[PDB]
């Protein structure tokens, strides 16, 4: 057997794409389910992400698996396998937690540690998921322990980004008060901002967050109201977890036009996947329309991520992924190599079944499985073998 | 071409060694070639300690060599003319070149300098070569997969030689029979594999479907191949592109 | 002292273990040019070489060989002398012969050349001046008996024998300080040279065997006994009646 | 954790008048390997003595100081110093000692004893060590897989074609010394009719010699081996004439055991001299260790005396089997030498071979006493049990010690 992660990435699909293959924490046991249905899988889980989705799964055979993987993700997202097989992000055992490692410390920015907590969310989701086998799971919490390792001995988010991303230009509006609009509102407090209007399904969470930062100024406005507080703001950031574009071609061609105080074009930072502007937007002259993919426009610079990375977080990674990879192929030495019980109760039963044509022989048996039972430790169970 | 610019190749096997030999006219303008370590600055251009005087005559080459996976050895051939920088503020920028390659302290009045006039560029022993404009050479950049290249062409020659064996079928047009094969370098745009064969051992290099950046994107790449390699054999997808046909004779 | 051997010696020997040199040829244009090259070598030290290129009409020429020992030193060999095209068809079979020994391989005869030798420049390392070597004391010279194995008793020592290495910084020189670390270099038939490393820097000494030696187990034997010796007078269980070696060769 | 060492003086590394100071004939063997185990870190001994070696091979608990004990009992035996011995020294430990012993039983290190000799003689050491305690288990199993180095060196190889023995070396040197013919002119002697003395009367019949006078005690012995080789005639003479034979001799050839020379310069300046059509020279070639010829008398003008060192005199041998069938010996012996190795390796078991099976029979008796047919079951179950792991390799031991204690 082996372990594999397929996906698609933000450095190789466009969003247009990966929020087709996007799946909320909803479907996921679902999706995992209909995963190891597959002939190939015994394992899965599923990582969703504004910048990537990935699968990962357990194998007996890498090249059959990979094959069935693909085509589930085109009967699932209604895309082409072969042009699924372009964006193909692939890679196995040893690279594959390599990787996933690399993920939760967040090398691949953009996420540190917040591209971590999508993590924790998948191993406490995928509990009660008999998809979600020993080594895959295994491989996501010892991912946790990398996470936070990494997170709290280095330097060390797509909300930040969005809300830096004014430099493309108070009068703020923020769609969707979950944790990701929740950060957009801190870090509109701290580029220095105090009025914001927070449209959301429920004024619960909203007030919540009013009791939380009493420095800024919180308005609320109901969900069915999301278009007249959009002509009536310079800047709309759409935080939500629909399945489809809240704001479309009808909806912004007729709003009056936003104050010529700041240009006269309204702002659309769309920071969820799936989009909530739908791309057609930005047919207006006086709009324009930014998703997650134009959120890497902030700073241009890796001579201080690539070097810090590579000679700081890189020795844990690695040291982390050789423990894991002495964690797999050991635990699975041990419910398989106890088969050794079996033996030695058919050397049991035998000499006493055929001596009596108990305690004498559950004795020495128990006793001589007592020293290597609790107890180079592949070599412990691998000579016996 | 599926393969790096000649100057890339130059700078990369620039970037990698350190040991070379430099030639020189003597009197009598009688050739001499002497070993020599050396340490290049950002635009390719020589820095070595010499002992000794560089004559009058400061017409010169530097030949260097990178043994690749113990089977081709590309190289190459900066002429140019030798000399002494004056500026203690160059020498400064040259002795730190020198210090960040080497971590040593160097006698800096033993540090010369290589214009650079021109590079001939070798894929292996027994070639032609390319010649490389100046400019070329110093705009060119090393290859970013140099570093980790010979750590990839050990693994895949090690755990992939069925994937191997089947890229020689399925991506390249072998108009014969193949009994063993490996790979011998990787880079940016894809790789080269040697095949032995009883009509002759060749050269084949294989393209990446992208541009690769890092060995993550190499390894995945691969796997791609590898993966729609076995498709095509066991026919579920169609060949939806072209084969290679240059081959290339070696003994 | 020295208790080397002969620069010529070492330059055979540098000639019979390497493969891959350099051609130092005088182009067209009066400008010099390095070419990548391998070859083997006759019974006398003369090369035999392979060459792709047109050859030149001036038929001046150099051949220069590396050999890194231990990754720590690299003695050099300059041959200076003509390129030529070999003369009969006999000798061309010859070469074709030496070759065919050296590399299992076949070749183009007409891409065979060969530098009749007129000196040889032999160099300790890097940033050496070197010594020049005649012509007939070079074709004389022995490659030494021990260069087959010389690398890997090196390794083997540095791995197993850092214990007898060390000690022999005390025993076997007259050092002035205190030894911090030790490598072994390389071995020959009369003795070995050792690298030590110290608060003040970085120095080369060469320790000789008592007695020349002519093969392996005989390195390996006068090794040991020289072991012996070390660890006895350490352990104070014999006098040191013996002179230490005091010569040392600064290295950066 | 115990060595393997070889500590000895060889034809290569010392002269004759020092290693026959150090050679102990076959008799004494075993009162040597007592003498060499009772030393502190000695724990098992052998000696390997031939006219080109004097060779000890111990199991040592210490190199260093099994080395200096040996060397001192070297010493104290032979007279010479311990600084002399140390400049004449040859030392190898393990990997390199098993791959010496082999080369030397393969006849590598020519000259060779001849005809088998060299083999029949690691057999001796064998053979004698059957009884000697200190011969222990180590030495005895690297000498046993040295015979069948020997072997397979011997059969599955040419190696023993063309192969230059002291006997064949001496007969040479003896010719190489006299004048010029077809020579059967000059009166050949041979003084011991053992194998070595029969390989020089071999080899004289080989270079044409068609008469030869042969001293001995068994009389028995020179009548077989005029059975042998009918085609030279042999003379037969016993002991007590042997002067009267080296009178009408102009080459004497000595092959006995003698701890006291033969020949003094006495016995020898009185003898008539040697034909002038000889060169009118004596020839002693001496091929004994210790030599049955005075040091003395090369003094004799009208004589000249080679011992076994002067046989380097003819090394000169036609040979492309430098290699050739030392390389085909060389393959056999780096195969043998893993395959010897692998061997001792496997020595380490027993300890934990042992203490397994002495916990299971703690394990059991505990038991059977709770217990009380059934003793009976509780042997088929434990000896079922250990049926597995007692007979597998080190990472076996590695996992019992730590799972059982």
């Amino acid at each position: 057997s082996s372990i594999v992660v397929i996906g698609l990435s933000i450095h190789t699909a466009p969003v247009e794409m990966r929020e087709k293959l996007a799946i909320p924490e909803a479907e996921w046991p679902r999706a995992i389910a209909e995963l190891c249905g597959l002939n190939h899988i015994e394992e899965a889980a599923v990582l969703s992400t504004c910048n990537r989705m990935e699968i990962y799964v357990l194998a007996l055979s890498q090249h059959r698996g990979v094959k069935e993987v693909t085509e589930w993700m085109s009967k699932t997202s209604g895309i082409p396998v072969s042009e699924i097989c372009q964006h193909r992000f692939l890679l196995y055992n040893k690279d594959a937690t390599q990787h996933i490692f690399e993920v939760s410390a967040g090398l691949d920015s953009l996420g540190e540690g917040q591209i971590l907590a999508q993590v924790k969310q998948v191993v406490k989701v995928g509990q009660g998921v008999n998809g979600f086998g020993r080594n895959i799971s295994g491989l996501f919490k010892h991912a946790i322990t990398v996470g936070k390792r990494v997170r709290t001995e280095t330097n060390i988010s797509v909300s930040s980004a969005a809300v830096e991303l004014a430099l493309m230009k108070a009068r703020m509006c923020v769609i969707g008060a979950g944790k990701m609009g929740k950060l957009v509102i801190k870090h509109l407090m701290a580029k220095g901002c105090t009025k914001v209007v927070v449209v959301n399904r429920s004024e619960e969470r909203v007030s919540a967050i009013r009791e939380e930062m009493p420095g800024i100024e919180i308005i609320y406005r109901p969900l069915d109201e999301m278009l007249a507080c959009a002509s009536e703001a310079d800047v709309v950031f759409t935080s939500t977890a629909s399945e489809t574009p809240l704001f479309l071609k009808e909806h912004v061609e007729n709003l009056p036009q936003a104050s010529p105080e700041v240009g006269g074009l309204r702002h659309f930072v769309d920071i969820s996947v799936p989009r909530n502007v739908g791309s057609c937007v930005g047919e207006v002259e006086t709009a324009r329309v930014y998703n997650v993919d134009d959120l890497k426009e902030v700073v241009a610079a890796n001579k201080e991520d690539r070097m810090r990375k590579a000679m700081e977080a890189q020795t844990i990674i690695t040291e982390e992924s050789t423990q894991f990879e002495a964690w797999r192929d050991s635990l699975e030495t041990v419910p398989t190599i106890k088969k050794l019980r079996a033996y030695a109760e058919r050397i049991r039963v035998a000499e006493l079944e055929k001596c009596m044509s108990d305690d004498l022989s559950r004795g020495i048996v128990n006793r001589f499985l007592h020293g290597p039972m609790q107890h180079e430790t592949l070599e412990n169970m691998h000579a016996l073998n | 071409t599926h393969k790096p610019f000649p100057a890339e190749v130059s700078r990369s096997i620039m970037e990698l060694s350190s040991v070379g030999t430099l030639s020189t006219l003597t009197h009598d303008g009688w050739p001499l070639g002497v070993g020599v370590r050396f340490a290049v600055d950002k635009d390719g251009t020589p820095v070595l300690c010499l002992n000794r005087s560089v004559s009058p005559d400061k017409r010169s080459a530097l030949h260097v060599q990178l043994e690749q996976c113990g089977l081709r050895t590309p190289q190459c051939t900066i002429q140019g003319s030798i000399g002494r920088p004056g500026d203690d503020t160059v020498l400064k920028r040259l002795s730190a070149t020198w210090r960040e390659k080497f971590g040593e302290e160097v006698k800096e009045d033993s540090l010369y300098v290589v214009a650079v006039d021109r590079v001939l560029q070798m894929e292996d022993f027994m070639e032609d070569g390319i010649w490389v404009a100046s400019s070329d050479y110093k705009n060119a950049s090393p290859d970013p997969l140099r570093d980790i290249a010979e750590d990839i062409v050990n693994q895949i020659n090690a755990n992939n030689m069925e994937d191997i064996f089947r890229f020689c079928n399925v991506y390249v047009d072998l108009d014969f029979v193949v009994s063993e094969t490996k790979m011998i370098w990787m880079d940016r745009l894809g790789f080269d594999l040697r095949v032995w064969s009883p009509r002759g051992v060749y050269d084949v290099r294989i393209p990446f479907p992208m541009e690769v950046t890092d060995e993550k994107g190499a390894k995945s790449s691969f796997n791609g191949m590898s993966q729609l390699a076995w498709e095509v054999e066991k026919s579920y997808c169609p060949a939806d592109f072209n084969k290679v046909k240059l081959l290339k004779q070696v003994v």
